[PDB]
Protein backbone atom coordinates (compact mmCIF):
# COMPACT_ATOMS: atom_id res chain seq x y z
CA UNK A 1 0.00 0.00 0.00
CA UNK A 2 0.74 3.58 0.39
CA UNK A 3 0.40 7.04 2.28
CA UNK A 4 -2.88 8.67 2.65
CA UNK A 5 -3.28 11.45 -0.27
CA UNK A 6 -4.51 15.26 0.38
CA UNK B 1 -12.36 -3.39 31.43
CA UNK B 2 -10.05 -0.74 30.12
CA UNK B 3 -10.54 2.42 29.01
CA UNK B 4 -11.79 3.65 26.38
CA UNK B 5 -8.17 5.66 25.59
CA UNK B 6 -5.80 2.47 25.90
CA UNK B 7 -8.41 0.50 23.96
CA UNK B 8 -6.51 0.35 20.52
CA UNK B 9 -3.10 -0.82 22.35
CA UNK B 10 -5.57 -4.52 22.37
CA UNK B 11 -5.43 -6.55 19.19
CA UNK B 12 -8.67 -8.12 19.82
CA UNK B 13 -9.82 -4.56 19.79
CA UNK B 14 -8.05 -3.35 16.73
CA UNK B 15 -9.56 -6.53 14.74
CA UNK B 16 -12.92 -5.49 15.68
CA UNK B 17 -12.80 -2.59 13.89
CA UNK B 18 -12.18 -3.72 10.74
CA UNK B 19 -16.10 -4.33 10.17
CA UNK B 20 -15.77 -4.55 5.84
CA UNK B 21 -12.60 -5.15 5.31
CA UNK B 22 -12.50 -6.08 1.75
CA UNK B 23 -8.76 -8.88 1.87
CA UNK B 24 -10.14 -11.49 3.90
CA UNK B 25 -8.86 -15.12 4.08
CA UNK B 26 -6.32 -16.20 1.76
CA UNK B 27 -4.62 -12.73 2.03
CA UNK B 28 -1.90 -11.59 3.59
CA UNK B 29 -3.27 -8.33 4.39
CA UNK B 30 -6.17 -9.55 6.41
CA UNK B 31 -7.88 -8.11 9.83
CA UNK B 32 -5.85 -10.26 12.13
CA UNK B 33 -2.54 -9.34 10.37
CA UNK B 34 -3.45 -5.50 9.71
CA UNK B 35 -4.29 -5.70 13.87
CA UNK B 36 -1.15 -7.31 14.94
CA UNK B 37 0.88 -4.97 12.79
CA UNK B 38 -0.78 -1.84 14.98
CA UNK B 39 -3.25 -0.83 12.24
CA UNK B 40 -6.88 0.68 12.86
CA UNK B 41 -9.55 0.19 9.99
CA UNK B 42 -10.22 3.97 8.84
CA UNK B 43 -12.74 4.04 5.84
CA UNK B 44 -13.94 7.04 4.32
CA UNK B 45 -16.13 7.56 1.65
CA UNK B 46 -13.43 8.35 -0.87
CA UNK B 47 -10.87 6.02 0.53
CA UNK B 48 -12.94 2.55 1.97
CA UNK B 49 -9.53 0.30 2.41
CA UNK B 50 -7.73 3.33 4.90
CA UNK B 51 -5.93 2.03 7.85
CA UNK B 52 -4.05 4.02 10.73
CA UNK B 53 -1.36 2.47 13.00
CA UNK B 54 -2.86 3.63 16.50
CA UNK B 55 0.62 4.59 17.86
CA UNK B 56 2.39 6.32 15.11
CA UNK B 57 -0.52 7.49 13.32
CA UNK B 58 0.82 6.95 9.93
CA UNK B 59 -1.94 6.46 7.09
CA UNK B 60 -1.74 4.00 4.40
CA UNK B 61 -4.54 3.36 1.32
CA UNK B 62 -4.14 1.47 -1.88
CA UNK B 63 -4.16 -1.89 -0.30
CA UNK B 64 -3.37 -4.77 -2.31
CA UNK B 65 -3.86 -8.56 -1.36
CA UNK B 66 -0.79 -9.65 -1.40
CA UNK B 67 0.91 -6.89 1.02
CA UNK B 68 2.15 -7.60 4.45
CA UNK B 69 1.06 -5.10 6.70
CA UNK B 70 4.57 -5.36 9.01
CA UNK B 71 6.44 -5.01 6.18
CA UNK B 72 4.33 -1.69 5.27
CA UNK B 73 4.45 -0.58 8.17
CA UNK B 74 8.16 -0.46 8.45
CA UNK B 75 8.91 0.73 5.18
CA UNK B 76 6.21 3.64 5.51
CA UNK B 77 7.04 4.54 8.93
CA UNK B 78 10.24 2.88 9.92
CA UNK B 79 10.90 4.57 13.60
CA UNK B 80 7.44 3.47 15.13
CA UNK B 81 8.25 2.41 18.50
CA UNK B 82 5.27 0.07 18.65
CA UNK B 83 7.13 -2.29 15.99
CA UNK B 84 10.10 -2.44 18.53
CA UNK B 85 8.02 -3.71 21.19
CA UNK B 86 8.38 -7.59 21.36
CA UNK B 87 6.56 -8.46 23.96
CA UNK B 88 2.56 -9.40 24.84
CA UNK B 89 0.50 -6.92 26.20
CA UNK B 90 0.12 -8.74 29.69
CA UNK B 91 3.68 -8.54 29.66
CA UNK B 92 4.36 -5.27 29.85
CA UNK B 93 5.04 -3.42 33.00
CA UNK B 94 3.40 -0.72 33.88
CA UNK B 95 6.57 1.72 33.50
CA UNK B 96 6.52 -0.25 30.03
CA UNK B 97 3.69 0.45 28.94
CA UNK B 98 3.04 4.61 30.83
CA UNK B 99 6.35 4.82 28.87
CA UNK B 100 4.88 3.67 25.85
CA UNK B 101 1.23 5.38 26.24
CA UNK B 102 3.33 9.02 26.58
CA UNK B 103 5.09 8.33 23.48
CA UNK B 104 2.07 7.79 21.49
CA UNK B 105 0.78 11.27 23.12
CA UNK B 106 3.83 12.88 21.55
CA UNK B 107 3.01 11.08 17.91
CA UNK B 108 -0.55 12.50 17.78
CA UNK B 109 1.02 16.14 18.56
CA UNK B 110 3.59 15.36 16.12
CA UNK B 111 0.54 14.55 13.91
CA UNK B 112 -1.80 17.21 14.52
CA UNK B 113 0.94 20.17 14.04
CA UNK B 114 2.15 18.61 10.83
CA UNK B 115 -1.50 18.29 9.78
CA UNK B 116 -2.40 22.04 10.31
CA UNK B 117 1.09 22.68 8.89
CA UNK B 118 -0.66 21.47 4.88
CA UNK B 119 -4.03 23.17 6.13
CA UNK B 120 -1.34 26.38 6.68
CA UNK B 121 0.41 25.68 3.27
CA UNK B 122 -2.71 25.19 1.12
CA UNK B 123 -4.45 28.31 2.57
CA UNK B 124 -1.55 30.31 1.87
CA UNK B 125 -1.79 29.09 -1.60
CA UNK B 126 -5.16 30.29 -2.00
CA UNK B 127 -4.10 33.55 -0.83
CA UNK B 128 -1.64 33.97 -2.80
CA UNK B 129 -3.18 33.17 -6.01
CA UNK B 130 -6.23 35.50 -4.95
CA UNK B 131 -3.52 37.95 -4.72
CA UNK B 132 -1.84 37.59 -7.84
CA UNK B 133 -5.34 37.85 -9.35
CA UNK B 134 -6.32 41.09 -8.33
CA UNK B 135 -2.85 42.49 -9.12
CA UNK B 136 -3.29 41.27 -13.02
CA UNK B 137 -6.65 43.41 -13.25
CA UNK C 1 -6.86 11.51 33.34
CA UNK C 2 -3.31 9.99 32.86
CA UNK C 3 -4.92 7.07 35.00
CA UNK C 4 -8.51 6.65 35.09
CA UNK C 5 -10.44 7.30 37.98
CA UNK C 6 -11.27 3.95 39.25
CA UNK C 7 -7.69 2.90 39.26
CA UNK C 8 -6.18 5.57 41.16
CA UNK C 9 -6.41 4.38 44.44
CA UNK C 10 -3.99 1.54 43.70
CA UNK C 11 -1.67 4.39 44.19
CA UNK C 12 0.27 5.44 47.11
CA UNK C 13 0.12 8.82 46.44
CA UNK C 14 -3.61 9.10 45.85
CA UNK C 15 -4.29 7.77 48.70
CA UNK C 16 -2.03 9.78 51.24
CA UNK C 17 -4.07 12.37 49.07
CA UNK C 18 -7.80 11.60 50.77
CA UNK C 19 -5.73 12.32 54.44
CA UNK C 20 -7.30 16.11 54.50
CA UNK C 21 -8.16 16.34 58.44
CA UNK C 22 -6.04 13.00 59.82
CA UNK C 23 -5.53 13.42 63.55
CA UNK C 24 -2.45 11.93 63.99
CA UNK C 25 0.56 13.14 62.43
CA UNK C 26 4.00 13.41 63.41
CA UNK C 27 5.02 11.46 66.42
CA UNK C 28 2.62 8.38 65.70
CA UNK C 29 2.63 5.66 64.16
CA UNK C 30 0.02 6.01 61.73
CA UNK C 31 0.69 8.88 60.40
CA UNK C 32 -1.28 9.02 56.86
CA UNK C 33 1.99 7.81 54.84
CA UNK C 34 1.86 5.22 57.29
CA UNK C 35 -2.04 4.60 56.36
CA UNK C 36 -1.71 5.16 52.69
CA UNK C 37 1.40 2.19 52.94
CA UNK C 38 -1.39 -0.48 54.11
CA UNK C 39 -3.75 0.04 51.62
CA UNK C 40 -5.83 2.97 53.67
CA UNK C 41 -8.63 5.62 52.06
CA UNK C 42 -9.80 7.81 55.02
CA UNK C 43 -13.91 7.77 54.72
CA UNK C 44 -14.71 9.94 57.63
CA UNK C 45 -18.32 10.26 58.66
CA UNK C 46 -20.48 12.48 61.27
CA UNK C 47 -20.81 9.81 63.52
CA UNK C 48 -16.91 8.46 62.70
CA UNK C 49 -14.61 11.10 62.12
CA UNK C 50 -11.42 8.61 62.05
CA UNK C 51 -12.73 6.22 59.58
CA UNK C 52 -10.51 4.25 57.41
CA UNK C 53 -11.29 1.80 54.71
CA UNK C 54 -8.86 -0.98 52.63
CA UNK C 55 -9.21 0.02 48.96
CA UNK C 56 -8.39 -3.21 47.74
CA UNK C 57 -10.80 -5.96 50.64
CA UNK C 58 -13.08 -3.23 51.65
CA UNK C 59 -12.21 -3.79 55.44
CA UNK C 60 -13.48 -0.54 57.47
CA UNK C 61 -11.48 0.43 60.71
CA UNK C 62 -12.26 3.30 63.22
CA UNK C 63 -10.54 4.03 67.24
CA UNK C 64 -7.22 4.71 65.71
CA UNK C 65 -4.86 5.11 68.55
CA UNK C 66 -1.33 6.51 67.74
CA UNK C 67 0.91 3.85 68.00
CA UNK C 68 -1.18 1.93 66.25
CA UNK C 69 0.96 0.28 63.49
CA UNK C 70 -1.31 0.12 60.18
CA UNK C 71 -0.12 -2.93 58.06
CA UNK C 72 -0.05 -5.25 61.71
CA UNK C 73 -3.82 -3.42 62.34
CA UNK C 74 -4.92 -4.79 58.55
CA UNK C 75 -2.94 -8.05 58.76
CA UNK C 76 -4.83 -8.59 62.00
CA UNK C 77 -8.00 -7.32 60.80
CA UNK C 78 -8.24 -8.47 57.49
CA UNK C 79 -5.86 -11.37 57.25
CA UNK C 80 -6.93 -12.93 53.70
CA UNK C 81 -6.25 -9.39 51.46
CA UNK C 82 -4.29 -10.02 48.88
CA UNK C 83 -2.65 -6.17 48.45
CA UNK C 84 -0.70 -6.92 51.61
CA UNK C 85 1.12 -10.12 49.61
CA UNK C 86 1.91 -7.21 46.74
CA UNK C 87 5.61 -6.83 47.49
CA UNK C 88 6.00 -5.29 43.82
CA UNK C 89 5.90 -1.53 43.13
CA UNK C 90 3.25 -0.32 41.15
CA UNK C 91 4.94 0.52 38.04
CA UNK C 92 6.82 -2.90 38.25
CA UNK C 93 3.55 -4.55 38.43
CA UNK C 94 2.61 -6.49 34.77
CA UNK C 95 -0.56 -5.65 33.33
CA UNK C 96 -1.64 -9.14 33.57
CA UNK C 97 -0.30 -8.66 37.24
CA UNK C 98 -2.25 -5.62 37.63
CA UNK C 99 -5.34 -6.94 35.74
CA UNK C 100 -5.54 -9.71 37.77
CA UNK C 101 -5.15 -7.78 41.27
CA UNK C 102 -8.40 -5.83 39.80
CA UNK C 103 -10.48 -8.74 39.25
CA UNK C 104 -9.77 -9.93 42.77
CA UNK C 105 -10.49 -6.50 44.00
CA UNK C 106 -13.97 -6.60 41.80
CA UNK C 107 -14.95 -9.80 43.63
CA UNK C 108 -14.17 -8.05 47.16
CA UNK C 109 -16.29 -4.98 46.47
CA UNK C 110 -19.32 -7.56 45.03
CA UNK C 111 -18.81 -9.95 48.08
CA UNK C 112 -18.59 -6.48 50.85
CA UNK C 113 -22.13 -5.54 48.54
CA UNK C 114 -23.43 -8.99 49.65
CA UNK C 115 -22.72 -9.31 53.10
CA UNK C 116 -24.50 -6.20 53.44
CA UNK C 117 -27.38 -6.87 51.61
CA UNK C 118 -27.44 -10.23 53.30
CA UNK C 119 -27.12 -8.55 56.81
CA UNK C 120 -29.97 -5.75 55.83
CA UNK C 121 -32.00 -8.67 54.50
CA UNK C 122 -31.69 -10.62 57.60
CA UNK C 123 -32.70 -7.27 59.56
CA UNK C 124 -35.60 -6.56 57.97
CA UNK C 125 -36.91 -10.69 58.42
CA UNK C 126 -36.40 -9.91 61.70
CA UNK C 127 -38.67 -6.98 62.01
CA UNK C 128 -41.45 -8.41 59.90
CA UNK C 129 -41.67 -12.00 61.78
CA UNK C 130 -42.03 -10.13 64.57
CA UNK C 131 -44.85 -8.03 63.45
CA UNK C 132 -46.60 -10.85 62.66
CA UNK C 133 -45.66 -12.45 65.94
CA UNK C 134 -47.40 -9.67 67.38
CA UNK C 135 -50.81 -10.30 65.97
CA UNK C 136 -50.63 -14.08 66.60
CA UNK C 137 -50.18 -12.84 70.64
CA UNK C 138 -53.03 -9.97 70.36
CA UNK C 139 -54.96 -12.83 68.58
CA UNK D 1 -8.44 -0.12 65.89
CA UNK D 2 -11.70 -2.35 65.63
CA UNK D 3 -14.48 -3.13 62.91
CA UNK D 4 -17.04 -0.14 61.90
CA UNK D 5 -20.37 -0.66 63.43
CA UNK D 6 -24.26 -0.23 62.25
ZN1 LIG E 1 3.05 2.81 13.65
ZN1 LIG F 1 -7.17 -4.92 52.52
Amino acid sequence: ARTKQT
Amino acid sequence: TLPPAWQPFLKDHRISTFKNWPFLEGCACTPERMAEAGFIHCPTENEPDLAQCFFCFKELEGWEPDDDPIEEHKKHSSGCAFLSVKKQFEELTLGEFLKLDRERAKNKIAKETNNKKKEFEETAKKVRRAIEQLAAM
